[PDB]
């Protein structure tokens, strides 16, 4: 490789010995590319090893099989795993594909053409050239929206996807009428982040899922194939820093904002991640609680809907400051919580005091009393229940593990934003290794 | 007699090796025996 | 141009102070890792 | 910079003689740590209770030190075994 | 043909890769025992007839639980050396009975003097001032009165913080349970302090790294310097035009910037020492007692001050029985403070 | 030189010749920032109680109901509201405003929006006066942590009444209840939150001590030391090689940064690195991963559980949990 | 000043281990020489106040100076003799530390 004499950059810096070498920057990323292929193969394959029928996805601790079962995978009605033959092949084609992927970035990086610019005009390029930079851009936007056409292809043509909120109980259904109207899918886009909006969070039918990804799809193309016709304006390339480490930092603002809204899929949608696989959520768990204590007391003979709290509030039904009869107590705060188990107790005003008293089925007991046990507090050792809680149940719900990891994530790389954009400024304007000694620009400033 | 020197960074290797090895072993037996809540 | 230098000094008593115990302490915690109750 | 007469630990633990004695040295010192629980006399020697020590049939509760100038009486009626 | 001082100054002051000098003499000897002394407690040594707890890796506690504990409260503020009244020359008697605690603590705190002579002396050799010996004087005083003061002025020294992790943490919600510690102005100071001084070290470190004149063509920027370079190394017009013009104020002064640096941390853990002193006596800073009087008359008067306060009462009821075995305090459930369900 | 109003505009806006640099970011900073001091100030202390628990029981914290300055605080938004947006615009009067806890989201929300761009502001000044740029970088970190206990936590938990009340003794109850029902000080990111400002008040002290102790002699004993530093001087006011001697004799030489620059990059990352765990520690304790709980982990022979230091923190973490918002639950489990 | 010859580095085997471990760069020197990101040197080295120092931090405080090593630690004195004494020693001892083990434990 290279030195810090020859170079200027430290080992810990070594990687930024490759901005201006292409072809081994090719061979970085298909590297890094393996490995997440590896990582998704090894794990699906571990997961696969240490998963047992006798209890649920999420009490095992897998997050990457209810990704697969969620696509409609060895699943069967009401989120009960039947095969985990699809499961394995998932984690053997990751694993094998890594391997091929592994022997490029690890040619590309050792032996390879260090630039492309001289032997391999299509794909060298040099991070000045916006036109070229932007047919990068549109080539790779283009498979991203066909793999968003895939989604909608499994979803549509190839056995369909699991959906949580389907007639007859949750199973993989096709979906037959994606909603692809201009005003609902703006409708997500544009909502506000907050409680009862939540933003795109919100999105509860497979049929906006999908309805979305075929948007998503259609987009991508199109703003592939205009990135790739088209070079950036004047306005643009007079609004950006037009260098590799630019263009970094620009990602790094980017799937910090994915990083986050990741982090608050897992934690309170409930049509994409369902909770038959990876377990209830916040609100939901704190939602059954209510409704378990409601069923039980009832039998034990309690007019639930006169019951008084010691606050004089509703002690199992209220309402909230809109008007909707909802669950009294503390959960008061998670009354937009909407859940399959719940809505068909839940009328035009909010939960039905009727159906509540005279039409509970079982299995919504049964389910609500499973969310509340498994409800998604544990410790960092993954004992299960409330900090004040003797060692007795080995659980950390897998929503707690994909929101709390991928929220770190996210701030992180939004520090690499800070960092990596506030360095690409500097190195284009020409004092990011500080400033000059006979040429300060303070010393010809007029003092304060 | 044998002329040789052992290589720094394989000392450093070596020592980074039994050092894993100790912390691994040191939350292997977290879950096991004494303190492990079974 | 030839560097002689003594083997035990000050230096060895603080590192020895140190390293000894420590490895024997690190032999019993590891001997204490596979006690069952 | 300079340096204070000592040996540089670098020539140290580079030189095969070093490794040869602590190849013993380091190995036997983690082996004593061993035998010092494993044969029982951590327990013995600092007094720690035995897994199956804590309780006795008498005492069926948390020892109480309710004596000072007593407390080494006291402390070997609630440590027998 | 100098004579015995003479002679022993010169090898004790000799230059060599530790320094021992005159105060390794306590030090070295009083700081290896106190370190001896917790590894060997952590390690081997319970707290089963103290306190009823394990506490050590050997009865199967880990890094955070174990802990040095405390003697038993009926030996009051005993010395309880290997040979006192108590564990009368017996070292196993001795380990059991806490007599580990106060050895940790009484060579602990000589081994504090002597690093603090150590840096006099170091100084004085090398022909600077002593700032960091004074520097030092907070530190030794969070010690004093935490370890040595405040225990002083309970029943014994089974108040006094164990050396431990959670033995600590265990120290830090006992304060707040029944000293309403956070309440007292003089942590709030102590918290300035120290919130202040980290504050500190990460604002100007990284005005610094910021501020630094181009000294070299590589990017990395740490091997363009020279610790005999005359130049400095960084812009501190800028650094003062930067601050000023993004929070107001700037320091000008280099010197005046650095003392701060030293002030703000050691001010802080001093205020915090005099408070500490006052809960040795219980002296705290408990309660409003305008508030109360407006609260019992008024039962809908409520601030974030009344709810601390019936947190507190919450921490110390059902805390007693444990932490404070030596009470014998049984509590039936029922009269145990507890909240509606929960 | 400039004709069109718009380049007069932004020629101002980033001039560096204002006695506080506006910027871009400042035009974001200087609005939210001035709202949320002026709703902060007449809150604190004019403001009706706030009914924060939604139980209809009001929360007094403004001075001129009954508080001082240590009890005095802006309370949380109601836990009715949850999350929901509430600006004042959806309440019927400003009377129900204050009862639900308005003015806390205002703060929050306009404070959140004013360190992001304040964060912002502190690169654009640097970017206009040629230094490198990465003071904004070590300002995340408080900025990490404020946003974690006004924004992320009320987030995880399901509403605003939960964030950090604007207060000293709120403060102090957000930081019980959070021991209560996470375990914070067994969480290893306040661990190494901890480490991060004593180790930062530690180097702050050091090299505080060190630099005073090594200056060279420039004054007499009538003035102050400080008069022998001019501000622009282009020579070093104190010995870098005496103080490195001085703290290379005191541990032992290679425990020592002979480097400034080495030095200072190290005073600036131990802080940072430190309340960047500390503020992922409250982010992920939002979503209830909650520190180590090592209760009942130490058992007999015969199967009887030995007590350790960790249980005693339970039993004191067992009475806050049964006392804080009492009336709230009527149910066993706190899972909200 | 600092002279470089005497600050221990001169018997490093890597021609740019030996530059690192000096602060010196000659490629770093040229005022053609361009950055791993494109940026143009301004004619300086690794540090521009070198020759009036002689040397930059690296150099004027180095933590690897082979030359002042001691020559008996290149080589084992004993030689083969000692190896294989220390071979078998290390057999001998290893078989009675497992058995010591083995027999001090509730194994079996
Ligand atoms: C300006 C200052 C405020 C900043 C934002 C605060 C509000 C963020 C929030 O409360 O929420 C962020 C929203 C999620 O909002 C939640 O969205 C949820 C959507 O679930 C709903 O829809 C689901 C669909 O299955 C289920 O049906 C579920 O039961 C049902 O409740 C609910 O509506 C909650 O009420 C709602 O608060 O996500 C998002 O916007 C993702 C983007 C924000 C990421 C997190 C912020 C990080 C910021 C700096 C670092
Ligand atoms: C995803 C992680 C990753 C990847 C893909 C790379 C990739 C690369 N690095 Mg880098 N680096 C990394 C992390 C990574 N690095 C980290 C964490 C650090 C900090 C320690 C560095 C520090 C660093 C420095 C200082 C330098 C590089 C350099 C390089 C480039 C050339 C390396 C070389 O040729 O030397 C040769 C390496 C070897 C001969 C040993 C590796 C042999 C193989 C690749 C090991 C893998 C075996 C694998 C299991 C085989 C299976 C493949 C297949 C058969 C299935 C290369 C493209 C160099 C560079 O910038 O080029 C100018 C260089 O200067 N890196
Ligand atoms: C996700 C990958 C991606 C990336 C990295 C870019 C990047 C870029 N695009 Mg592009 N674009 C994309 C996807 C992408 N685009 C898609 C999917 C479409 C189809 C809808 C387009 C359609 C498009 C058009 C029509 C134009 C660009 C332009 C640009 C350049 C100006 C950047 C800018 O100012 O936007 C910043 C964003 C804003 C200024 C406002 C965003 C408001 C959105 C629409 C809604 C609010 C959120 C820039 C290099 C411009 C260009 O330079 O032409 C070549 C241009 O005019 N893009
Ligand atoms: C300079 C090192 C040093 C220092 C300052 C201390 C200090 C201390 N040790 Mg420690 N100790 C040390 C080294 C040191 N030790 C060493 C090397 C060991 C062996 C490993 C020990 C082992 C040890 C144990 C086992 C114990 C202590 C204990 C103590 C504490 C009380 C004991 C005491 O001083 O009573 C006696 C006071 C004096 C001796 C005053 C001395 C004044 C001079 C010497 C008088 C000259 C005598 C001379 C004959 C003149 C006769 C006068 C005539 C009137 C009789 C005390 C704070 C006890 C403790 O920890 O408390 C819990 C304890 O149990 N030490
Ligand atoms: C070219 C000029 C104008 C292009 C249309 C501008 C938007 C139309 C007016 C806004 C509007 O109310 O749209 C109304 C349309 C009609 O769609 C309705 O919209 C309602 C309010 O948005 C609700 O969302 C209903 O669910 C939806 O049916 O939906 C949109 O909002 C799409 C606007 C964004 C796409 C515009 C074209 C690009
Ligand atoms: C140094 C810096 C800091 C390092 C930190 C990380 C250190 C170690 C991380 C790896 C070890 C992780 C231990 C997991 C313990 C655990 O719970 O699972 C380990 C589990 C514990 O689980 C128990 O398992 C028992 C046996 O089945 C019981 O019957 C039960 O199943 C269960 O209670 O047991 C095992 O599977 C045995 C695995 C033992 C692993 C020891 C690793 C030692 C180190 C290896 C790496 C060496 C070199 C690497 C070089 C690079
Ligand atoms: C400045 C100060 C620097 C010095 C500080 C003190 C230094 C050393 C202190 C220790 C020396 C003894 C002092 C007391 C002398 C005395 O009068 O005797 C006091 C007693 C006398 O003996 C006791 O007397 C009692 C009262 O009459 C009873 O008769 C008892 O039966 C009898 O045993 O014996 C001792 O306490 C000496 C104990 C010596 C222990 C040395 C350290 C042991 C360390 C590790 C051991 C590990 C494992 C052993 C177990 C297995
Ligand atoms: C654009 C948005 C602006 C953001 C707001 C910034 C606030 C500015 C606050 C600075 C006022 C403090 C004056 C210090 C006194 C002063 O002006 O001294 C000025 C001093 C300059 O010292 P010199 O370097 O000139 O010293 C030369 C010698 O003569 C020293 O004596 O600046 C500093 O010391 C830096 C410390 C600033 C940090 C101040 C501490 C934080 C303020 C605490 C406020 C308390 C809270 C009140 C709430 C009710
Ligand atoms: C109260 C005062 C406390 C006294 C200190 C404690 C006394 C016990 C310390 C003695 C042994 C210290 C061992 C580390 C001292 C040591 O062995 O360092 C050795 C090493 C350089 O020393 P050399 O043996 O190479 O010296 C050769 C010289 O001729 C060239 O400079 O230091 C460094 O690696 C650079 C800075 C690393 C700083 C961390 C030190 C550890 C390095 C490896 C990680
Ligand atoms: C460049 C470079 C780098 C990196 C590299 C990399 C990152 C690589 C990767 C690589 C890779 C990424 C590789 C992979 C591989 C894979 C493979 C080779 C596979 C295998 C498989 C098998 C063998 C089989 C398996 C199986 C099945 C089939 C079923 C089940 C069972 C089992 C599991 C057995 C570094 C850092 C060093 C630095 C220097 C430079
Ligand atoms: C799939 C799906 C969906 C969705 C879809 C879509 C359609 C999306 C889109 C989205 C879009 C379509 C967009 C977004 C975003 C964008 C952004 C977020 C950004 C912006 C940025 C920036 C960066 C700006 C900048 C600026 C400019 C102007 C230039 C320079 C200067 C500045 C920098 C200032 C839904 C929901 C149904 C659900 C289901 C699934
Ligand atoms: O709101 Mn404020 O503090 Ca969070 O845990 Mn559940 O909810 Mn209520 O209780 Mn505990
Ligand atoms: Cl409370
Ligand atoms: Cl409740
Ligand atoms: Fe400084």
């Amino acid at each position: 490789g290279r030195d810090q004499e020859s170079t200027g950059f430290a080992w810990w810096a070594g990687n930024a010995r490759l901005i201006n070498l292409s072809g081994k920057l090719l061979g970085a990323h298909v590297a890094h590319a393996g490995l997440i292929v590896f990582w998704a193969g090894a794990m699906n394959l571990f997961e696969v090893a240490h998963f047992v029928p006798e209890k649920p996805m999420y009490e095992q601790g897998l997050i990457l099989l209810p990704h697969l079962a969620t696509l409609g995978y060895g699943v069967g009605p009401g989120g009960e795993v039947i095969d985990t033959y699809p499961y394995f092949v998932s984690g053997v084609l990751h694993l094998i594909s890594s391997a091929v992927l592994g022997f490029g970035g690890v040619y590309h990086s050792l032996v390879g053409p260090e630039t492309l610019e001289e032997s391999f005009p299509f794909f060298g390029y040099v991070w000045k050239d916006k036109n070229k930079m932007t047919t990068i851009l549109g080539i790779h936007l283009i498979v991203l929206g066909l793999g968003a056409w895939l989604l909608v292809w499994k979803a549509m043509y190839f056995g369909g996807i699991y959906d949580t909120w389907a007639p007859g109980g949750g199973d993989v259904r096709i979906i037959t009428n994606p909603t692809v109207s201009p005003g609902v899918i703006f409708g997500y886009l544009f909502r506000s982040p907050f409680g009862g909006d939540g933003w795109i969070v919100s999105v509860d039918n497979m049929e906006d899922v999908i309805g979305g990804h075929i948007w998503i799809g259609t987009l991508c193309i199109f703003g592939g194939i205009w990135h790739i016709l088209t070079k950036p304006w004047a306005w643009a390339r007079r609004a950006f820093v037009w260098s590799g480490e630019a263009y970094l930092s620009y990602s790094l603002g980017a799937i910090s904002i994915m990083g986050f809204t990741a982090c608050c899929m897992a934690w309170f949608n409930t049509t994409a991640y369902p909770s038959e696989f990876y377990g209830p959520t916040g609100p939901e768990a704190s939602q059954s609680q209510t409704f378990t204590f409601l069923v039980r007391d009832q039998r034990l003979g309690a007019n639930v809907a006169s019951a008084q709290g010691p606050t004089g509030l509703g002690k199992y039904l209220m309402r909230s400051p809109t008007g909707e009869i909802i669950f009294g107590g503390e959960t008061m705060r998670f009354w937009d919580f909407r859940g399959p188990w719940l809505e068909p107790l839940r009328g035009p005003n909010g939960l039905d005091l009727n159906k509540l008293k005279n039409d509970i089925q079982p299995w919504q007991e049964r389910r609500a009393a499973e969310y509340m046990t498994h409800a998604p507090l544990g410790s960092l050792n993954s004992v299960g229940g409330v900090a004040t809680e003797i060692n007795a149940v080995n659980y950390v719900s897998p929503r707690s593990w994909l929101a709390t990891s991928h929220f770190c994530l996210g701030f992180f790389f939004f520090v690499g934003h800070l960092w990596h954009a506030g360095r690409a400024r500097a190195a284009a304007a020409g004092f990011e290794k500080g400033i000059d000694r006979d040429n300060e620009p303070v010393l010809s400033m007029r003092p304060l | 007699g044998t002329t040789g020197r052992i290589p720094l960074w394989l000392v450093g290797t070596v020592a980074g090796v039994a050092v894993i090895a100790l912390v691994g072993i040191f939350f292997y037996g977290s879950y096991v025996g004494l303190g492990s809540s079974l | 141009k030839s560097y002689t230098y003594p083997i035990f000094t000050v230096r060895w008593l603080a590192v020895h102070a140190l390293a000894v115990p420590t490895v024997f302490f690190l032999g019993a915690i590891t001997a204490m890792q596979f006690i069952q109750r | 910079s300079g340096a204070t007469g000592e040996r540089p630990f670098s020539d140290i633990l580079t030189s095969i003689r070093y490794w040869v004695i602590h190849s013993i040295t380091i190995p036997s010192l983690f082996i004593a740590g061993w035998l010092f629980v494993s044969t029982g006399l951590a327990y013995d020697v600092f007094g720690s209770p035995r897994p199956n020590e804590y309780f006795t049939e008498d005492r069926q509760e948390t020892p109480l030190i309710t004596d000072r100038f007593n407390a080494l009486e006291q402390v070997k009626k609630l440590s027998e075994v | 043909k100098r004579g015995w001082f003479d002679v022993v100054d010169d090898w004790l002051r000799r230059d060599r890769f530790v320094f021992v000098g005159w105060s390794g003499l306590l030090l070295f000897p009083t700081a290896y025992l106190a370190l001896g002394g917790w590894f060997t407690g952590t390690t081997f040594v319970t707290s089963w007839y103290t306190h009823g707890l394990a506490s050590s890796y050997l009865e199967g506690c880990n890094f955070l639980t174990a802990a040095v504990s405390t003697p038993a409260n009926s030996m009051g503020h005993s010395l309880l050396f290997l040979w006192g009244p108590e564990a009368q020359g017996d070292f196993t008697r001795w380990c059991q009975l806490g007599g580990l605690w106060t050895f940790v603590a009484l060579h602990g705190s000589f081994s504090l003097i002597g690093f603090m002579l150590r840096q006099f002396e170091i100084a004085r050799s090398v022909k600077i001032r002593p700032y960091n010996a004074i520097a030092f004087s907070a530190p030794i005083s969070v010690f004093v009165s935490v370890f040595l003061i405040y225990p002083l002025g309970q029943s014994g020294w089974f108040f006094a913080p164990s050396f431990g992790v959670a033995a600590i943490f265990r120290f830090i919600l006992f304060f707040q349970g029944f000293h309403n510690w956070t309440l007292n102005p003089f942590h709030m100071m102590g918290v300035a302090g120290v919130l202040g001084a980290a504050l500190l070290c990460a604002i100007h470190g990284a005005t610094v790294e910021n501020t630094l004149f181009e000294d070299g063509d590589g990017a990395n920027t740490f091997r363009a310097f020279n610790p005999t370079q005359a130049e400095e190394t960084y812009s501190m017009v800028t650094a003062n035009r930067f601050w000023s013009q993004i929070f107001g104020v700037a320091f000008s002064n280099k010197r005046w910037l650095h003392f701060f640096m030293l002030f703000v941390p050691v001010t802080g853990l001093w205020m915090s020492a005099i408070g500490v002193v006052g809960l040795a006596l219980n002296l705290r800073a408990y309660d409003f007692v305008s508030q109360e009087i407006r609260a019992a008359e008024d039962p809908e008067f409520e601030t974030f001050y009344t709810k601390n306060i019936l947190l507190n009462e919450g921490i110390r009821a059902w805390m007693a029985a444990q932490d404070q075995p030596h009470e014998k305090l049984v509590f039936p459930e029922e009269v145990l403070p507890r909240g509606n369900a929960l | 030189e400039s004709t069109s109003l718009w380049a007069r505009f932004c020629e101002w806006v980033t001039s560096t010749e204002n006695r506080l640099y506006i910027g871009w970011f400042g035009v974001l900073m200087i609005p939210t920032l001035l709202t949320a001091t002026s709703v902060f100030i007449i809150a604190f202390i004019a403001a009706p109680p706030v009914d924060i628990d939604g139980i209809r029981e009001p929360v007094s914290g403004s001075l001129l109901y009954g508080n001082n300055i240590i009890t005095g605080a802006i309370i949380p938004t109601s836990n009715a509201i949850g999350l929901h947006f509430y600006p004042i615009w959806e309440a019927a009067s400003l009377d129900e405003w204050l009862y639900n806890g308005g003015p806390y989201q205002l703060i929050v929300c306009h404070f959140f929006l004013g360190v992001c761009s304040y964060m912002g502001r502190e690169w654009e000044l640097s970017f206009r006066l040629g230094m490198r740029p990465w003071i904004a970088v070590a300002y995340s970190a408080p900025v990490a942590a404020a946003t974690a206990v006004f924004i992320i936590y009320p987030l995880g938990q399901g509403s605003f009444s939960d964030g950090m009340p604007l207060g000293i003794s709120g403060t102090f109850n957000f930081m019980i209840v959070f021991q209560a029902e996470h375990n914070i000080l067994m969480h290893p990111f306040h661990m190494l939150g901890v480490a991060g400002v004593f180790g930062g008040s530690l180097f702050s002290a050091m090299h505080g001590s060190l630099v005073t102790s090594s200056l060279i002699r420039e004054t007499t004993e009538n003035e102050s030391a400080n008069e022998g530093y001019k501000f622009g001087q282009e020579e070093e006011t104190y010995n870098i090689v005496a103080a490195h001697g001085y703290f290379g004799r005191l541990i032992f030489q290679y425990a020592s940064f002979n480097n400034s620059r080495s030095l200072h990059f190290f005073l600036a990352a131990w802080p940072v690195v430190g309340i960047w765990f500390t503020a992922l520690g409250i982010s992920t304790m939002a979503f209830n991963l909650n520190g180590f709980n090592f209760n009942q982990s130490v058992v007999d022979s015969q199967g009887r559980v030995i007590n350790t230091w960790a249980d005693i923190i339970n039993r004191a973490n067992l009475g806050m949990e049964v006392m804080h918002e009492r009336n709230a639950h009527n149910f066993p489990l706190d899972l909200a | 000043k600092i002279d470089i010859s005497k600050q221990g580095l001169n018997s490093i085997q890597n021609e740019t281990v030996k530059l690192n471990l000096m602060g010196k760069s000659k490629t770093m020197e040229s005022k053609d020489w361009v950055d791993p990101q494109g940026r143009k040197g301004k004619g300086y080295g690794v540090y521009r106040f070198a020759n009036k120092y002689g040397a930059n931090v690296d150099g004027y405080s180095p933590i690897y100076t082979p030359d002042t090593w001691s020559e008996s630690g290149d080589s084992y004195k004993l030689g083969t003799k000692g190896l294989i004494a220390w071979a078998g020693l290390i057999v001998v001892l290893l078989g009675v530390g497992i058995n010591l083990v083995i027999s001090t434990s509730a194994l079996g």
